[PDB]
C-alpha cells in the first residue's frame, strides 16, 4: 500500500539510484551532463530541455559534457536541478508528490547548500518530505552486517575514499567531531593517471583516445596491494610467467584488435596511497599517519574505541590487502609511539597495549547507499522528515539543523 | 515613460533628502547601537514619514530616522500569473538577504518589497550610487517580469504544439 | 528506541540474509606479520 | 619607591591573565596571558616556551594553566611563571632589594597560602611579602568601606558581602560560570552556522570574537524579532589564515548562559537572584547601605549592556518578591549599581592605592628575618 | 619509505664522507678485493627497481652516499643502452662510457654538492677519482648480463621503461 | 525529452542483464527488487521459491477489479500467452520467465514485457473503439478511479469517443500555470488540422457528465479530448492508446520544468543585481 | 522622562495659500483646510503652473511642498499625474531644502 | 585645492598641531594615528592605542602640547609626549552613556565633553593624586549635545542639541579660573547658568555645529532644518535666520567678523555674509568647477565633509581653512587663490 | 596606623573625586 520512499546519493564520479528496501542502487550512473552548444543569452521555447545525462552524455557530437560537482560541493545549481529532473522523471519514473526522498551531503557542508537544496526540492518539484543525511553515520550503520549483536555501537573512524579526496571522519555516539577531520588529496582518479603514464611511458599501440579507459580497466582488473615492494620486483623479474598478465581491446574506428602487456602497475597504481610523493609531489604523508593524528586530536576518554573500530567505505578501497596493510602500518606507528613514550619515561609509563582492528565487509562499494536504503525502510523515518507544512509555514531555515536522534 | 519618468524623478528627489545619516550610539542602554527607525524608543529622532504614489496601486513609502532609513515599495501587478511571478520574486529575494547587506527578510504591511539602509553603509559606500541603484532596480523588476510572462507563454503554446502534432 | 532500535532491528533481520547468501594464488600468510 | 631605595611591585596572578606594576601609578605596567607551554611536535624551538608568546603558537604546542581559581596546580609551572614575571623580558627587577603585593580569592585554604609564602621568602628572597583580599582592594580602589562585590572573572563568579573593610566569610556565595564557559558555549553555537572550531587549537580565536562582537540584550523579547526581520546583527570577522565568517544572532545568545544557567547544564540560579538571595540573608538594619553601594568587577563583566539588564531584574525582584502590591514603594528605594569603565583592573588600583599607603610603615609588611627565626608564624601578623 | 644499505662495518676506509667498500672486480683500481657473494654493486641493482621512484631520500650511513652515486649511475647506463642493438656493441659502449671524465664532487656539475664533501689532498681526490672509475666500469659491467635478454639479443622493455624517471629530481650528466 | 516515455527502465534492464548472462552459459545469479511508477503501481521481481533458474514479474494496482470487469484478462492471456501464470498473493498479475527454455532473438519479450502497465490500461479503450467501430449506441460509461482523488470517463457516441479526466492542482501557482497551459491546448486546431478536439472547463464539470460524484472545488479541472474515426480505426489505435493513458504525467512534468525555468531566470538576475551593487564601494573592487 | 512637545486662478491659488491653520488641534479644520487647497490645485491648468509657481516667497514654496506631499496619501483618479507635474515644478525652483523642511517638521498640515 | 587621499576608511576627526607640522586622525575605529610632514610626503609616525570602543573626539592643544581624546566606551584619556613616546593620563568623567564631543578650552587648563546622557562634563586637573576631575551641567538639556564652542574669554560655553535648541551655559569653576569682568550676554555668572537659549516655534531641526566669532559677541549655528542662524547679543539678543536651498550642513566656522564657512552633505564648502543691520545673505560656493557607468562628480570632495577648522593663523586674521570628509581625504583651501578664480566674492 | 588611620582621610578623599555624584544625588556673590 504505501510506495516506498527514494534513495539518491550524489558523487563526483557515479550517481547511484534507486528505492528504499533494497540491497543494491538500481542505477549506477556518471555524474555529468550533455547539454546543448552554446556557438556564440535567451533561450526561445523548450531548449533547456534539450540535454542528456549519464551514460549517453559521454560522447555525444554536437554537445558539451559538463560536470556540475566537483569534490563533492555543488557547483552550478542549475545543472544540477536539470540533472535531477531527468533523475525523477526518466530513471525512477516516480511521482515525487507521493515518494519521500533522502539526498546525501558532503562531510564539510555549508547550511546554505542544505538551503538551496531544500528549495529546489519544495519549490521545484512538491515533494512531502525531505531528509538530508551525513554519509559517515550511515557507512558505519553499513558496516554492522559482517559484526554480530554485541559490537554494535555507533563509534568509530570511517576513512572515505573515491573520485576525489580522502576523508577521515571521526564519529563518537552518532556526531560527528567536525574539528578533527583531515583530508587526504590521493584518491581513485590519481592511480588512473599513474597508471596511463606507465602504460605511456612503457606500452606501444595503444590508441590515444582510449588510453583513459584501458588504465581504468586494468585498474579495476588487475590491481592490488603488495606487502613489499623489491620482493614483488624480484617476483615480477624471476618468474615472468605467472604474474604477467595479457590485456586486449577492441580500436573504436578501425574495429581491430589490440593486445599488451600488464606488468608492474599491478602493484604500483594503489603504492601512492601509502607513498604519496611517488605521484603528487606535495604531499609526503601516509595514510596511517594521517588516521593516527585524526585519533590523537580527540579527546582522552573516546580514543581507545576508536583505534578498535576503523570501518572502510568508498569505491577505491576495493584492492585486495587494504585492511591488513593499514592495520600493520597502525600497528607499527602506534607501537613507534609507545615504545619512544617508554623510553623517555624511563620506568615510569606503562600502558596497555591496545586493539587496531580494520574492518572489511561484502557492502562496501556501496556502503552509504546501503545505510540510507535501511534507514528508509524503518516506519519511523517518516517522524524525522522535514514535511512542506513546515516549510510553507515557518520557512526555509528549519533545514539548516537536521534531528539525527 | 508615460508618467514613469516625473515619478522616478520624484522618489530620487525624495531619496536623495533622506540619505543624509551620522553615527549616534543608543541613549537608552549603554553601550548599544541600533537603527532608530526599527527601535522607536525615543520620538525626537524621528523624521516624518513620506509617500510618493503613481497611481492607486503602485507606491513608495519613506521613513527616516538619524542613522537609518526604510524604503517600502508596492509593485505593480496587473493579471493572477504577474501576482505569483512577482510573490516569487519577492520571496526568492528576501532568503539570499545576507548577501544583499540592504534588505530585509519580511516586508512592511501592504509593501511588497522593503530596504533598511543604516549610516554603516553609507560610510561604505557612495550615497549617490545606492540611490541609483535603488532607481535601477525599481525599473529592472517589470521588465523582468514581463519577460517571464512572454516565456511562459512561448512555452506553452510550443509544448502543447509537440503533443497535438505526434497524434 | 527511536530510529536507532529500529536501525539494529532491521540491520539483524538482513545480516543471517547477507550472510547465507556467500555460502587461492594468495594464500601466503608469514610475509604479513612482523 | 620607599624611603630606602626597594621598589614596590604589585602582582595579581589570575587565572587567564597576569597583571603586575608598581605602586601609585594608575595603569599596570604588564598585562599578558598565564600559560606555560610544552611542545608536541617532538612528540608527534624551545623546550619550554611560557608567556604571551607560548599564548601564539598555541596550536603548535600544548599548553598549562598552572594557577586555577588561586589555588596552584603545578609547581613547577608556577615557578617558571613567576621567573618570567621577574625576568628582563618583562619587569627587570632586583628582588632581593623589593617588596611585593599579592592578591588572594576568596574561601582560601591555609596550606596553598603557607606554600606561596615559603617560595616567596626562600627561593626569590624579597625583603616584605603581604597578602590581601580581592574584595578589600576592589572597594579601596572604589573609595568604599563597605559594599557588595560581584566579580566574575576567568574561574568562578564570586559575590561577597564587605562591612566596615573586613569581608564576612559566612555570607560569600559562588557560582560556577565564567568567560571559558562562555567561550566554550560560543564554539558549540558556531558549531551549528558551519564553522567547526578545535576546543584547544582555536581557542583563543573564538576569545578574540567574543570579546569583539558579544553584547547582553536588555529586552530578550526584542532581540529576536530584531533578529527574524532585518539583517543588522550579523557581521564579518576575518579569521588570521584570511577566511571571513558571519556572526549573526548568536552574539546576544552566549552571555544568557550568564542568567540562565540551565542553557550550559549547571544548577541553580542566575546572577541576579543569587545576588538578590546573598543581600536579603543579611541582618535587617544593614541590608539598604548593601543595596546602595553594588560595585561590579572582573574581566567578564565587560560585555555591553549588562549593568542595564542586572539593575533592571533586581529592581524587578525586589518589587516582586518585597512589597508585593506597590509599584509607589519602589520609587523611595534606592537601589545602585556602580559601573565604571575602568572596571577590568580594579584589584591593581586597591593594591597600588594600598602599597602606596603603607610603603614606610614597618609593621605593616613582614620581613625576610622574621620569616628567619620563626618560619610559618610570621604569617600570624597577617591577621 | 626508502631502501638502505646494511653493508656498514665498524672499521671501514671512509674516503672523504663515502665509504670504500669492497667490490669483486677484474678491474685495476684501489678498492679492496671482495670474499663474499655480496657488494654494494648488486645490493645497489637490487634496490634500483624500488628506490628510483622515491624523492625524499635520507642519509642514515656512509654506505647510502655509495649507493645514490651507484643508482644515478645505472640511470644514465639505461640511457645510453635504450639505443643499443646487439651485447658485444653494448660492452663497447659500456667501455666507452666508463672511462668518461664524470664530474666528481668539489666541482660545479656534481649535483648533491651540499650532502657530499669534497676532498682536501691531492692524493685523496687520486683515489676517489680511481674509486670511482672502477665502480663505474664494474657496474657497466654487471648492468650489461641483465638488461638483454638472451632468446632475443635486444634490450629488454622492462628495463628500458625507467629512462625518463630521476632520482631525487637529479642527474648525473646535463639535460 | 519532451513527450514521455511507456516502457519502463528497471525492468528492460534487468531482464536484458539476465537473459544476455543466460545466453552467454554463465550459472544465474538471485534477484529481489521492488519499485513503483506513475499512478501508484507498484513491480516485483523475484524468484519463485528460491529457484534461481527462473524468475517473476508481478504488478500491483489499486483498480483491478474495474479494468477487470471491461475484460482486461482476455487481452492479457492473448499478448503474453503462455508467460501469463496464476498471480502471487498481494498481486495482481504475474508472469514467469524460464532461463533454460528460452528463445532465440530476446528482444520482443523485453519490450512485451515493459509496456505491463500500458497492456493493463488498454481493454476499456479497444472496447468502447469497438462499440463505435460498430454502430451500438445506448452503453453505460466507464468509471475509472486511476488515483485517489482523480477520475477517467470513457464515453461513445456515435460518430466520436469522449475520454474525461478530472485532475487536482495541489499547489496554487499549478492551478494558474496549468489555466495558462489548457488555453493554450483549447486553440491548438489553428495549427493543426488532423487532430483530437481539446476541450477545458475550470471548477465545474461539463453538462453531459451529470448525475455522478463530480468535484465542486476550486483546485478542480476537467479535460475533454475528441477522439474522430480516423484516430480510432484499427491501424492507429494502439498510438492513440500510447498518447492518451500519458497524459497529466506529460502537463504536471512540463508545469515542473517551467517552474525550474523560471528559478534559472531569478537565479541569473539576482547575480546582476549583486555584481551592480558590487561596485559602489571605493577603491575596494 | 519622554520628550513632549511645546478665470482667476492665480488669486484663488494665492487665496487658498493665505490664512491657512497655523496651531490649532482640531483634525476637521486641518482636512477641510487640505481638500480646499487640493481642490484648488488638482482642477488647474497644464499650461501656467509655473507662472503660479514664480509668483510666491520661499515660506509659499514651502507651504506648496507640504501640501504636495500631503495631497499623494489619498490617491484618487488622475490627480497624481498633475501632482506631480507640481512636484517638479516646485523642485525647479525650491530646491532639495523645501523637502528637508518637509520632513524635519514636527506640525502637520 | 590641495588634495591628500590619506585613507580609504572615512575620518572621523582630526586635529593639529602648534606649527601644522603634524595631524592626529582617527582612522574609524579605537586608534589614534600621527602623521608628520617630512619634506613633501606624508609618513605615519606614531599610534596611540587605549581605547576599546569607537573614538568620536580628538583635541590637540598649542601651547602645553597635549592631546584628549574620547570614545564611544564612556572614556576619555588625556596624552603627553615624554622620552619620543605618548603616555596617557586618566579622566574621571562619570557618565553612563556615550561620549560624543570634546573641545579644549582657551587658556589650556579646562576641556568640555559633550555626551549623550543629557549633560555636559567641564573637567580641570588635580596633581596630588594625578588625574582630571569633572563637574557636570544637566539642567535644562533633554537630549544628546552634538557640539561645543568655547568664548574667547575662558568662562562661557556654546551647546547645540537635539531638542531642537541652541543655549549659552556659564562654565565657571573656582579653583582654577580668575574673576571675569562684564560681557553684553550676561552679568551673573555661577556654574551651570543659563545666558540665553535660542530656537524655534514649532519647526526645528538637531542642530549639528555652533561657533563664537572673534571678539565673542556673535553666535552662529547650522541646523538639519536647512538652516543657518546668527545671534547678536550687542542688539539685545537679536537672532537672524536664513533659510538655504540645499542638503544640510554639519559644521560652522567664523573666519571674520562678518563672514561664515559652512559645509556639509553636499560635498561643498559654502560662504554666508552677515552685515551690521542684521541680514543674513548667501554668497556663493567655494568649490566651482572648471569650465571645460563612472559618476565622478564635480567636486573635489566624493563624501560627505563633517568638519572645518582653520588652518591659518587664528580667528583674527584667517587666510586658509581646512576640510576632511568621509571619503577620506583632506584638502587645504586658500582664500587668495579663490579671489582670482570666482568673479564677485570679495570677504568682508 | 594600621586598619585606621591615614588610611580613613585617603578613603575620604577617593570618594569625593570619584563619587562626586552624591553631592547631586537628588533630582551678592555674583552681584556683578
Ligand atoms: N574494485 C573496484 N570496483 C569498483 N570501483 C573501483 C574498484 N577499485 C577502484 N574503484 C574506483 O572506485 C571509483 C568509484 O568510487 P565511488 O563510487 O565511491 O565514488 P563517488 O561517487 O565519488 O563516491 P561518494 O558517494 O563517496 O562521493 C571509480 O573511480 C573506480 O575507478
Ligand atoms: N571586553 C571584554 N568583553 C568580554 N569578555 C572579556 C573582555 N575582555 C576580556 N574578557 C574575558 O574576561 C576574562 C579575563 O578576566 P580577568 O582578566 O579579570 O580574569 P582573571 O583575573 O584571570 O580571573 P580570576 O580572578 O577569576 O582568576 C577572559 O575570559 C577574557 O576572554
Ligand atoms: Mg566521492
Ligand atoms: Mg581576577
Amino acid at each position: 500500500g504505501r510506495l516506498p520512499a527514494c534513495v539518491v546519493d550524489c558523487g563526483t564520479g557515479y550517481t547511484k539510484l534507486g528505492y528504499a528496501g533494497n540491497t543494491e542502487p538500481q542505477f549506477i550512473i556518471p555524474s555529468c551532463i550533455a547539454i546543448k552548444e552554446s556557438a556564440k543569452r535567451v533561450m526561445k521555447g523548450v531548449d533547456d530541455l534539450d540535454f542528456f545525462i549519464g551514460d549517453e552524455a559521454i560522447e555525444k557530437p554536437t554537445y558539451a559534457t559538463k560536470w556540475p560537482i566537483r569534490h563533492g560541493i555543488v557547483e552550478d545549481w542549475d545543472l544540477m536541478e536539470r540533472f535531477m529532473e531527468q533523475v525523477i522523471f526518466k530513471y525512477l519514473r516516480a511521482e515525487p508528490e507521493d515518494h519521500y526522498f533522502l539526498l546525501t551531503e558532503p562531510p564539510l557542508n555549508t547550511p546554505e547548500n542544505r538551503e538551496y537544496t531544500a528549495e529546489i526540492m519544495f519549490e521545484s518539484f512538491n515533494v512531502p518530505g525531505l531528509y538530508i543525511a551525513v554519509q559517515a553515520v550511515l557507512a558505519l550503520a553499513a558496516s554492522w552486517t559482517s559484526r554480530q549483536v554485541g559490537e554494535r555501537t555507533l563509534t568509530g573512524t570511517v576513512i572515505d575514499s573515491g573520485d576525489g579526496v580522502t576523508h577521515v571522519i571521526p564519529v563518537a555516539e552518532g556526531y560527528v567531531i567536525g574539528s578533527c577531520i583531515k583530508h587526504i588529496p590521493i584518491a581513485g582518479r590519481d592511480i588512473t593517471y599513474f597508471i596511463q603514464q606507465l602504460l605511456r611511458d612503457r606500452e606501444v599501440g595503444i590508441p590515444p583516445e582510449q588510453s583513459l579507459e584501458t588504465a581504468k580497466a586494468v585498474k579495476e582488473r588487475y590491481s592490488y596491494v603488495c606487502p613489499d615492494l623489491v620482493k614483488e620486483f624480484n617476483k615480477y623479474d624471476t618468474d615472468g610467467s605467472k604474474w604477467i598478465k595479457q590485456y586486449t581491446g577492441i580500436n573504436a574506428i578501425s574495429k581491430k584488435e589490440f593486445s599488451i602487456d600488464v606488468g608492474y602497475e599491478r602493484f604500483l597504481g594503489p603504492e601512492i596511497f601509502f607513498h604519496p610523493e611517488f605521484a603528487n609531489p606535495d604531499f609526503t604523508q601516509p595514510i596511517s599517519e594521517v588516521v593516527d593524528e585524526v585519533i590523537q586530536n580527540c579527546p582522552i576518554d573516546v580514543r581507545r574505541p576508536l583505534y578498535k573500530n576503523i570501518v572502510l567505505s568508498g569505491g577505491s578501497t576495493m584492492f585486495r590487502d587494504f585492511g591488513r596493510r593499514l592495520q600493520r602500518d597502525l600497528k607499527r606507528t602506534v607501537d613507534a609511539r609507545l615504545k619512544l613514550s617508554e623510553e623517555l619515561s624511563g620506568g615510569r609509563l606503562k600502558p596497555k597495549p591496545i586493539d587496531v582492528q580494520v574492518i572489511t565487509h561484502h557492502m562496501q562499494r556501496y556502503a552509504v547507499w546501503f545505510g540510507g536504503s535501511m534507514l528508509a525502510s524503518t516506519p519511523e523515518f517518516y517522524q524525522v522528515c522535514h514535511t512542506k507544512k513546515d516549510y510553507e509555514e515557518i520557512g526555509p531555515s528549519i533545514c539548516r539543523h537536521n534531528p539525527v536522534f | 515613460t508615460a508618467t514613469l519618468r516625473p515619478y522616478l524623478s520624484a522618489v530620487r528627489a525624495t531619496l536623495q533628502a533622506a540619505l543624509c545619516l551620522e553615527n549616534f550610539s543608543s541613549q537608552v542602554v549603554e553601550r548599544h547601537n541600533k537603527p532608530e527607525v526599527e527601535v522607536r524608543s525615543s520620538k525626537e529622532l524621528l523624521l516624518q514619514p513620506v509617500t510618493i504614489s503613481r497611481n492607486e496601486k503602485e507606491k513608495v513609502l519613506i521613513e527616516g530616522s538619524i542613522n537609518s532609513v526604510r524604503v517600502s515599495i508596492a509593485v505593480k501587478q496587473a493579471d493572477e500569473i504577474e501576482k505569483i511571478l512577482c510573490h516569487k520574486f519577492m520571496r526568492f529575494m528576501m532568503m539570499r538577504a545576507e548577501n544583499f547587506f540592504i534588505l530585509r527578510r519580511k516586508p512592511v504591511e501592504g509593501y511588497d518589497i522593503s530596504f533598511l539602509i543604516t549610516n554603516f553603509h553609507t560610510e561604505q559606500m557612495y550615497k549617490h550610487k545606492l540611490v541609483d541603484f535603488v532607481i535601477h532596480f525599481m525599473e529592472e523588476i517589470d521588465k523582468e517580469i514581463s519577460e517571464m510572462k512572454l516565456s511562459v507563454n512561448a512555452r506553452a503554446r510550443i509544448v502543447a504544439e509537440e503533443f497535438l502534432k505526434n497524434f | 528506541s527511536g530510529i536507532v532500535g529500529a536501525l539494529m532491528e532491521v540491520m539483524q533481520k538482513r545480516s543471517k540474509a547477507i550472510h547465507s547468501s556467500d555460502e587461492e594464488d594468495f594464500e601466503d600468510d608469514d610475509e604479513w606479520e612482523d | 619607591m620607599d624611603s630606602q631605595g626597594r621598589k614596590v611591585v604589585v602582582c595579581d596572578n589570575g587565572t587567564g591573565f597576569v597583571k603586575c606594576g608598581y605602586a601609585g601609578s594608575n595603569f599596570p605596567e604588564h598585562i599578558f596571558p598565564a600559560l606555560v607551554g610544552r611542545p608536541i611536535i617532538r612528540s608527534t624551538i624551545k623546550d619550554l616556551m611560557v608567556g604571551d608568546e607560548a599564548s601564539e603558537l598555541r596550536s603548535m604546542l600544548e599548553v598549562n594553566y598552572p594557577m586555577e581559581n588561586g589555588i596552584v596546580r603545578n609547581w613547577d609551572d608556577m615557578k617558571h611563571l613567576w621567573d618570567y614575571t621577574f625576568g628582563p623580558e618583562k619587569l627587570n627587577i632586583d628582588t632581593r632589594n623589593c617588596k611585593i603585593l599579592l592578591t588572594e580569592p576568596p574561601m582560601n585554604p591555609t596550606k596553598n597560602r603557607e606554600k606561596i609564602v615559603e617560595v616567596m621568602f626562600e627561593t626569590y628572597q624579597f625583603s616584605g611579602v603581604y597578602v590581601a583580599i580581592q574584595a578589600v582592594l576592589t572597594l579601596y580602589a572604589q573609595g568604599l568601606l563597605t559594599g557588595v562585590v560581584v566579580d566574575s572573572g576567568d574561574g568562578v563568579t564570586h559575590i561577597c558581602p564587605v562591612y566596615e573593610g573586613f569581608s564576612l566569610p559566612h555570607l560569600t556565595r559562588r557560582l560556577d560560570i565564567a568567560g571559558r564557559d562562555i567561550t566554550r558555549y560560543l564554539i558549540k553555537l558556531l558549531l551549528l552556522r558551519g564553522y567547526a572550531f578545535n576546543h584547544s587549537a582555536d581557542f583563543e580565536t573564538v576569545r578574540m570574537i567574543k570579546e569583539k562582537l558579544c553584547y547582553v540584550g536588555y529586552n530578550i523579547e526584542q532581540e529576536q524579532k530584531l533578529a527574524l526581520e532585518t539583517t543588522v546583527l550579523v557581521e564579518s570577522y576575518t579569521l588570521p589564515d584570511g577566511r571571513i565568517i558571519k556572526v549573526g544572532g548568536e552574539r546576544f545568545e552566549a552571555p544568557e548562559a550568564l542568567f540562565q544557567p540551565h542553557l550550559i547544564n549547571v544548577e541553580g540560579v542566575g546572577v541576579a537572584e543569587l545576588l538578590f538571595n546573598t543581600i536579603q540573608a543579611a541582618d535587617i538594619d544593614t541590608r539598604s547601605e548593601f543595596y546602595k553601594h553594588i560595585v561590579l568587577s572582573g574581566g567578564s563583566t565587560m560585555y555591553p549592556g549588562l549593568p542595564s539588564r542586572l539593575e533592571r531584574e533586581l529592581k524587578q525582584l525586589y518589587l516582586e518578591r518585597v512589597l508585593k502590591g506597590d509599584v509607589e514603594k519602589l520609587s523611595k528605594f534606592k537601589i545602585r549599581i556602580e559601573d565604571p569603565p575602568r572596571r577590568k583592573h580594579m584589584v591593581f588600583l586597591g593594591g597600588a592605592v594600598l602599597a602606596d599607603i603603607m610603603k614606610d610603615k614597618d609593621n605593616f609588611w613582614m620581613t625576610r628575618q622574621e620569616y628567619q627565626e620563626k618560619g610559618v608564624r610570621v604569617l600570624e601578623k597577617l591577621g | 619509505p626508502a631502501y638502505h644499505s646494511s653493508l656498514m662495518d665498524p672499521d671501514t676506509k671512509l674516503i672523504g664522507n663515502m665509504a670504500l667498500l669492497p667490490i669483486r672486480s677484474q678491474f685495476k683500481g684501489p678498492a679492496p678485493r671482495e670474499t663474499k657473494d655480496t657488494d654494494i654493486v648488486d645490493e645497489a641493482i637490487y634496490y634500483f627497481k624500488a628506490n628510483v621512484f622515491f624523492k625524499n631520500y635520507e642519509i642514515k650511513n656512509e654506505a647510502d652516499r655509495t649507493l645514490i652515486y651507484i643508482t644515478l649511475y645505472i640511470s644514465e647506463c639505461l640511457k645510453k643502452l635504450q639505443k643499443c642493438n646487439s651485447k658485444s656493441q653494448g660492452e663497447k659502449e659500456m667501455y666507452t662510457l666508463g672511462i668518461t671524465n664524470f664530474p666528481i664532487p668539489g666541482e660545479p656539475g656534481f649535483p648533491l654538492n651540499a650532502i657530499y664533501a669534497k676532498p682536501a689532498n691531492k692524493q685523496e681526490d687520486e683515489v676517489m677519482r680511481a674509486y670511482l672509475q672502477q665502480l663505474r666500469q664494474e657496474t657497466g659491467l654487471r648492468l650489461c648480463e641483465k638488461v638483454f635478454d638472451p632468446q632475443n639479443d635486444k634490450p629488454s622493455k622492462w628495463w628500458t621503461c625507467f629512462v625518463k624517471r630521476q632520482f631525487m629530481n637529479k642527474s648525473l650528466s646535463g639535460p | 525529452m519532451i513527450l514521455l516515455e511507456v516502457n519502463n527502465r528497471i525492468i528492460e534492464e534487468t531482464l536484458a542483464l539476465k537473459f544476455e548472462n543466460a545466453a552467454a552459459g554463465n550459472k544465474p545469479e538471485a534477484v529481489e527488487v521492488t519499485f513503483a511508477d506513475f499512478d501508484g503501481v507498484l513491480y516485483h521481481i523475484s524468484n519463485p521459491n528460491g529457484d534461481k533458474t527462473k524468475v517473476m514479474v508481478s504488478i500491483s494496482l489499486k483498480f483491478y477489479k474495474e479494468l477487470q470487469a471491461h475484460g482486461a484478462d482476455e487481452l492479457l492471456k492473448r499478448v503474453y500467452g503462455s508467460y501469463l501464470v496464476n498471480p502471487e498473493s498481494g498481486y495482481n498479475v504475474s508472469l514467469l520467465y524460464d532461463l533454460e527454455n528460452l528463445p532465440a532473438s530476446k528482444d520482443s519479450i523485453v519490450h512485451q514485457a515493459g509496456m505491463l502497465k500500458r497492456n493493463c490500461f488498454a481493454s476499456v479503450f479497444e472496447k468502447y473503439f469497438q462499440f463505435q467501430e460498430e454502430g451500438k449506441e445506448g452503453e453505460n460509461r466507464a468509471v475509472i478511479h486511476y488515483r485517489d482523488d482523480e477520475t477517467m470517463y470513457v464515453e461513445s457516441k456515435k460518430d466520436r469517443v469522449t475520454v474525461v479526466f478530472s485532475t487536482v492542482f495541489k499547489d496554487d501557482d499549478d492551478v494558474v500555470i496549468g489555466k495558462v497551459f489548457m488555453q493554450e491546448f483549447k486553440e491548438g486546431r489553428r495549427a493543426s488540422h488532423t487532430a483530437p478536439q481539446v476541450l477545458f472547463s475550470h471548477r465545474e464539470p461539463p453538462l453531459e457528465l451529470k448525475d455522478t460524484d463530480a468535484a465542486v472545488g476550486d483546485n478542480i479541472g476537467y479535460i475533454t479530448f475528441v477522439l474522430f474515426p480516423r484516430h480510432t480505426n484499427a491501424s492507429a489505435r494502439d498510438n492513440t492508446i500510447n498518447l492518451i493513458h500519458t497524459f497529466r504525467d506529460y502537463l504536471h512534468y512540463h508545469i515542473k520544468c517551467s517552474k525550474a525555468y523560471i528559478h534559472t531566470r531569478m537565479r541569473a538576475k539576482t547575480s546582476d543585481f549583486l555584481k551592480v551593487l558590487n561596485r559602489a564601494r571605493p577603491d575596494a573592487e | 522622562n519622554k520628550f513632549v512637545d511645546e478665470g482667476n486662478m492665480t488669486a484663488a491659488l494665492q487665496a487658498a495659500l493665505k490664512n491657512p491653520p497655523i496651531n490649532t488641534k482640531s483634525q476637521a479644520v486641518k482636512d477641510r483646510a487640505g481638500s480646499i487647497v487640493l481642490k484648488v490645485l488638482i482642477s488647474f491648468k497644464a499650461n501656467d503652473i509655473e507662472k503660479a509657481v514664480q509668483s510666491l516667497d520661499k515660506n509659499g514654496v514651502d507651504l506648496l511642498m507640504k501640501y504636495i506631499y500631503k495631497g499623494f496619501e489619498s490617491p484618487s483618479d488622475n490627480s497624481s499625474a498633475v501632482l506631480l507635474q507640481w512636484h517638479e515644478k516646485a523642485l525647479a525652483a525650491g530646491g532639495v531644502g523645501s523637502i528637508v523642511r518637509v520632513l524635519t517638521a514636527r506640525k502637520t498640515v | 585645492m590641495s588634495l591628500h587621499q590619506f585613507l580609504l576608511e572615512p575620518i572621523t576627526c582630526h586635529a593639529w598641531n602648534r606649527d601644522r607640522t603634524q595631524i592626529a586622525l582617527s582612522p574609524n575605529n579605537h586608534e589614534v594615528h600621527i602623521y608628520k610632514k617630512n619634506g613633501g610626503q606624508w609618513v605615519k609616525a606614531h599610534e596611540l592605542k587605549e581605547h576599546n570602543g569607537h573614538i568620536t573626539g580628538i583635541d590637540w592643544a598649542p601651547k602645553s602640547d597635549r592631546i584628549v581624546t574620547c570614545g564611544a566606551d564612556r572614556n576619555a584619556y588625556v596624552w603627553s609626549q615624554k622620552d619620543g613616546v605618548w603616555k596617557p593620563t586618566l579622566v574621571i568623567l562619570r557618565i553612563n552613556r556615550a561620549a560624543t564631543f570634546v573641545k579644549w578650552s582657551p587658556l589650556e587648563n579646562k576641556f568640555a565633553v559633550g555626551s549623550g546622557a543629557r549633560l555636559i562634563s567641564v573637567c580641570y586637573f588635580e596633581s596630588e593624586n594625578d588625574w582630571w576631575v569633572s563637574k557636570h551641567i544637566k539642567k535644562p538639556i533633554r537630549s544628546t549635545v552634538l557640539s561645543l564652542d568655547w568664548h574667547p574669554n575662558n568662562v562661557l560655553l556654546a551647546a547645540g542639541s537635539c531638542d531642537f535648541k541652541c543655549r549659552v551655559f556659564s562654565a565657571y569653576i573656582k579653583e582654577v579660573d580668575e574673576k571675569p569682568a562684564s560681557t553684553p550676554w550676561g552679568s551673573k555668572m555661577p556654574f551651570g547658568q543659563l545666558m540665553s537659549e535660542f530656537g524655534g516655534s514649532g519647526t526645528g531641526g538637531w542642530v549639528h555645529g555652533v561657533s563664537f566669532s572673534a571678539s565673542g559677541s556673535r553666535l552662529a549655528w547650522v541646523s538639519h532644518d536647512s538652516t543657518v542662524s546668527v545671534a547678536d547679543a550687542s542688539k539685545s539678543v537679536q537672532v537672524s535666520t536664513l533659510k538655504t536651498e540645499f542638503l544640510p550642513l554639519l559644521s560652522v566656522s567664523f573666519v571674520s567678523e562678518n563672514s561664515v564657512v559652512a559645509a556639509g552633505h553636499d560635498c561643498c564648502p559654502m560662504l554666508f555674509n552677515y552685515d551690521d543691520r542684521g541680514c543674513l545673505t548667501f554668497v556663493s560656493k567655494l568649490d566651482i568647477p572648471k569650465q571645460s557607468r563612472n559618476t565622478a562628480l564635480e567636486t573635489l570632495h566624493q563624501n560627505s565633509i563633517t568638519q572645518v577648522s582653520i588652518y591659518e593663523v587664528d580667528k583674527q586674521d584667517c587666510r586658509k581653512f581646512c576640510t576632511t570628509g568621509i571619503d577620506g581625504a583632506m584638502t587645504i583651501w586658500d582664500f587668495k587663490t579663490l579671489e582670482s578664480s570666482i568673479q564677485g566674492l570679495r570677504i568682508m
